[PDB]
């Protein structure tokens, strides 16, 4: 019984040969049983979904191209990161309700901006723009394109934002086999759940999406504002780590903020995005990957087995995938294959692939 | 701000 | 159990969103409930306060003939106008012998002068029901003919335009009713006093603006740490600085100092004996305040409400249930210090401590006993109220009783409950409980 390797294309570092060798031809006897190691290593960089939340209220003003710069850089610095990366993004003001807007005279329902004598434009809950896509100018020109709003009372409804750009995903556009990055903008106190009884909303936040067809929180003058612990519920849940970048006149509220929401992180929304961009590289530091193997196109009669060698070294028998492997690490597997005489086929192929590797080891067996 | 107004 | 007391309201109508209890010179004790979408005469949903007499089946009541009808008063060149579309009539109600205060805090006002107005702002409005006398009062001690350009010229100083005045209202022992209007001073929030008896002496048909001699508005300030408060969210009414000739205001302000929430126990003239603060960010300290002697040594002790507290538990996970934090008054001239005694909810999600009901005492023993809401509480996550018996020495962490929503979802059961007031004269308070989502109210006559 001799195995004549095929295709040993070395393993990449980073052709993305993430499985070595390749292709083996395994020449067994009848009764036969024989042992060889494979390696296998990951190459292709991470996938990533960024969404980004944004405030417009006439407060937002003071400092809204920088909530903008927040958005392109963020992008930029991810591009650089990882290749398998989408993102999307969404605007909010407040409660579209009084007190909340202005109502008088009635030509403040389409621009509460009478007073100054300026155009802005009619107060919204959340208004979802743009679906998470590969296409990265497109978020770009759609993130430039929001314009400021206006409402009553200095704190914003930052958190039914955050709930609606988490609770849906078709909408929204994530990926199940990705990580989630949720960046969150503001510059003044943020409306938390109980603030909006002011305007007569008394129904909560849920977890469900109130967006449809005309790309707005419906159900926005009906339900309340979320609350931190529902916040963090649908961020955990859909695997989503959030970023508060936030305005320094108040950074410490927002610190507080983030210390009362585990794993979420604050940045120094300001001039610069240094405080931000390094925490979003902070948590793409702590993306762990997984190497599980199947085995295809294999009849029952063959028997297998196996052990394991990991990045610790360890020798493991009948464990298949060790957790929290890395970029760069070499895992070996030597697989045990027994034989129970010589089949009338006498030439079988069948394929091992890695979870989640489009790469795979073929292997063609014949009998002598 | 005390408002929806700039600081 | 089996008497859970069914009050139903007409769809759309939030039948529940705020209720209280009258007691008229006659002597007939009703449910007053304000449900703030009810269906008027002209097909819109403006306020209602059905004066609910007690029925053992309830069901609907009758509407209380509140004027509705829009005034367009003329006077001194101008048009007093009150916008009573979506004002939701009934959001809070209260009551002092045979007057019931009925507060539009959504009560739309304004002065058509020119091209200038007072833009329609919920300065809220309490209607003065005397039904025996039939006299339909109204009363707005934020009702103000400044111009907007007026307000916003001095820096917004004494902004009373969003008062959402009878956002909250208490009624002093003496007689003088206290509104707190959380939107007052542009979201800062005030207390505003008056005698209901000048009040209604000093009403006029059609009048809609006149100053009224008594009233006692309270004094506003410019330190950022009260701003976007709501001081005024919660009010209640306690002696603190240990002089009975003189009644203290007790207001939780749930977002003081950033979000952090505090209540404040000022003078009847408006001046801070003291001020405690909040543990928990974004927790909503204030959001329900609560004045009783929960020692009972004979001085007030403060009882707040922290419906958004979140704890930490097993695997460092912060679990968001809410808090009720107890205040204990010290004996003799001595100022409340660190928070006395400190309470939590177990169901998550549930916004633990949104209102709270002074209960008075449950077992007619001397130990006060109070209770506290939870709307989305339970196991199902529909609706819970807990009973806190509280002990001499103060609060105890474990919720002797547990009401649960009979309601369906959205119901948010308990989110305005109200006890301390005797419904069938049993010597015991009977516990009202306002699920506004299924536009019902359901009375519970706890049995201790
Ligand atoms: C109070 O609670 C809610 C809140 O308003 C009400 O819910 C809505 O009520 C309307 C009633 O006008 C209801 O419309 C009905 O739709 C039916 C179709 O599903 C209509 O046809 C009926 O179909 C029956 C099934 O075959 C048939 O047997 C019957 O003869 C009739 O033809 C019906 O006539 C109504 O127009 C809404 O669907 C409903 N919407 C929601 C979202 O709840 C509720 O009705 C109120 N209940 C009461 C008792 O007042
Ligand atoms: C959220 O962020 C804020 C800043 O935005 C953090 O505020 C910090 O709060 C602490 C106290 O918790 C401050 O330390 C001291 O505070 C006292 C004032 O409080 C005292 O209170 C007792 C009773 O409670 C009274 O008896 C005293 O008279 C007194 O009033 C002050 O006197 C000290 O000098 C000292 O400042 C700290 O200063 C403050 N930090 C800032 C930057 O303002 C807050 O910690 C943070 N939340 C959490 C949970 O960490
Ligand atoms: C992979 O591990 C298996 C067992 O899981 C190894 O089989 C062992 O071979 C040795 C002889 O060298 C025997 O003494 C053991 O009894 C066998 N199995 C076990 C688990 O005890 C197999 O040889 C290993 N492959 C390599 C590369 O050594
Ligand atoms: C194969 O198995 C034998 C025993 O079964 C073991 O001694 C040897 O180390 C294993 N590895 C190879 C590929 O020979
Ligand atoms: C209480 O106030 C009244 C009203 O002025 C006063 O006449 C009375 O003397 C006061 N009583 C005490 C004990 O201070
Ligand atoms: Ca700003
Ligand atoms: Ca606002
Ligand atoms: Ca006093
Ligand atoms: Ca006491
Ligand atoms: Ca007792
Ligand atoms: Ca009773
Ligand atoms: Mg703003």
């Amino acid at each position: 019984s001799e195995a004549r390797v095929l295709e040993d294309r070395p393993l990449s570092d980073k052709q993305v040969t993430q499985v070595s060798p390749q292709r083996i031809a395994l020449r067994l006897r009848p009764d036969d049983s024989k042992n060889f190691s494979i390696q296998v290593r990951q190459v292709e960089d991470y996938p990533v979904d960024i969404y980004y939340l944004m405030d417009l209220s006439y407060s937002m003003k003071d400092d809204l191209w920088s909530i903008q710069n927040l958005g392109t850089k963020l992008a930029t610095q991810m591009r650089k990161l990882t290749s398998n990366l989408r993102i999307g993004f969404g605007a909010f003001v407040d409660k579209p309700v009084s007190p909340y807007m202005y109502i008088s005279p009635p030509e403040a329902l389409e621009n509460p901006c009478y007073d100054m004598k300026t155009t802005c434009l009619p107060m919204f809950g959340y208004k979802h723009v743009l679906t998470l896509t590969d296409q990265v100018t497109r978020f770009n020109e759609e993130v430039k394109k929001q314009s400021v709003s206006r409402n009553r009372d200095a704190p914003e409804g930052g958190f039914d934002a955050i709930m609606q750009a988490t609770v849906c995903d078709e909408k929204i556009g994530w990926r199940n086999d990705a990580s989630h990055l949720l960046v969150f903008t503001t510059d003044a106190k943020t409306h938390i759940a109980l603030d909006g009884r002011l305007a007569g909303i008394v129904q909560p936040n849920d977890g469900q999406c109130h967006v449809g067809s005309d790309n707005h929180y419906s159900a926005s003058t009906t339900m309340d504002y979320p609350s931190l612990g529902l916040m963090t519920e649908k961020l955990s849940q859909k695997n989503i780590n959030l970023i508060f970048a936030v305005t320094e006149n108040v950074v410490n509220l927002y610190q507080n903020y983030s210390e009362l929401i585990p794993g979420t992180t604050v940045g120094v929304l300001s001039m610069d995005s240094s405080n931000v961009l390094q925490l979003i590289v902070d948590a793409y530091g702590k993306i762990r990957s997984k190497v599980e193997l199947e085995v295809r196109d294999l009849p029952e009669e063959l028997s297998l087995s196996f052990n394991a060698t990991c990045l610790n070294n360890e020798v493991i028998p009948g464990l298949k995938s060790c957790m929290g492997l890395k970029i760069g690490d070499t895992v070996s597997f030597s697989i045990e294959a027994k034989v129970r005489g010589c089949p009338q086929e006498k030439e079988k192929s069948f394929t091992i692939k890695p979870v989640g590797f489009k790469d795979s080891l073929i292997v063609q067996v014949t009998f002598d | 701000x005390r408002g929806d107004w700039p600081c | 159990p089996v008497q859970l007391t069914f009050y139903a309201g007409p769809n759309g109508s939030q039948f529940g969103f705020s209720l209280d209890f009258h007691k008229d010179s006659h002597g007939r004790v009703a449910i007053v409930v304000g449900a703030p979408r009810t269906l008027g005469p002209s097909q819109e949903e403006t306020g209602g306060v059905f004066l609910c007499p007690w029925r053992a089946e309830g069901g609907q009541c009758p509407s209380l003939l509140f004027d509705l009808r829009d005034e367009t008063r003329n006077v001194g060149s101008q048009t007093l106008q009150t916008f009573k579309a979506r004002q939701g009539l009934g959001a809070s109600v209260v009551s002092w012998s045979d007057v019931i205060v009925a507060c539009a805090p959504w009560q739309h006002w304004n002065v058509l002068e020119k091209t200038e107005e007072a833009e329609k702002t919920p300065v809220g409005s309490c209607f003065l029901a005397q039904p025996e006398s039939g006299r339909r009062a109204e009363y707005s001690p934020c009702r103000g003919n400044t111009l907007s350009r007026i307000y916003v010229e001095n820096d917004f100083s004494w902004d009373k335009r969003y008062c959402e005045a009878g956002f909250s209202s208490v009624v002093t022992q003496a007689g003088e009713l206290v509104l707190g209007a959380p939107g007052g001073y542009y979201f800062l929030g005030l207390l505003a006093q008056a005698p209901v008896a000048d009040i209604f002496s000093s009403y006029r048909p059609g009048i809609l603006l006149w100053h009224v001699s008594s009233q006692s508005l309270s004094f506003d300030s410019s330190n950022p740490e009260y701003f976007d408060g709501y001081w005024g969210y919660s009010v209640a009414v306690g002696e603190f600085d240990g002089d009975l000739n003189t009644t203290e205001y007790v207001v939780g302000a749930p977002t003081w100092s950033w979000t952090l929430g505090a209540v404040e126990i000022l003078d009847s003239y408006y001046q801070r004996l003291h001020r405690l603060r909040g543990e928990q960010m974004a927790s909503y300290f204030g959001h329900s305040v609560a004045v009783t002697d929960v020692n009972g040594d004979g001085r007030h002790d403060l009882l707040v409400g922290a419906p958004l507290y979140m704890e930490s538990r097993a695997d460092r996970k912060l679990a968001e249930v809410g808090r009720v934090y107890l205040f204990l008054q010290p004996r003799g001239p001595h100022a409340l210090g660190a928070p006395s005694l400190l309470l939590t909810g177990t169901q998550l999600y549930g916004r633990f401590g949104s209102a709270i009901a002074p209960l008075g005492d449950l077992d007619r023993d001397g130990y006060n006993d109070i209770a506290v809401a939870a709307p989305y509480g339970g196991p199902s996550g529909r609706g819970q109220v807990l009973v806190f018996l509280g002990q001499s020495e103060g609060l105890r962490s474990r919720p002797s009783q547990v009401l649960d929503s009979p309601f369906p979802t959205g119901s948010a059961f308990g989110f305005s409950l109200r006890g301390a007031v005797d419904i069938d004269d049993n010597g015991y308070p009977d516990l009202i409980v306002g699920a506004y989502g299924a536009n019902q109210v359901a009375v519970y006559r706890a049995q201790p």
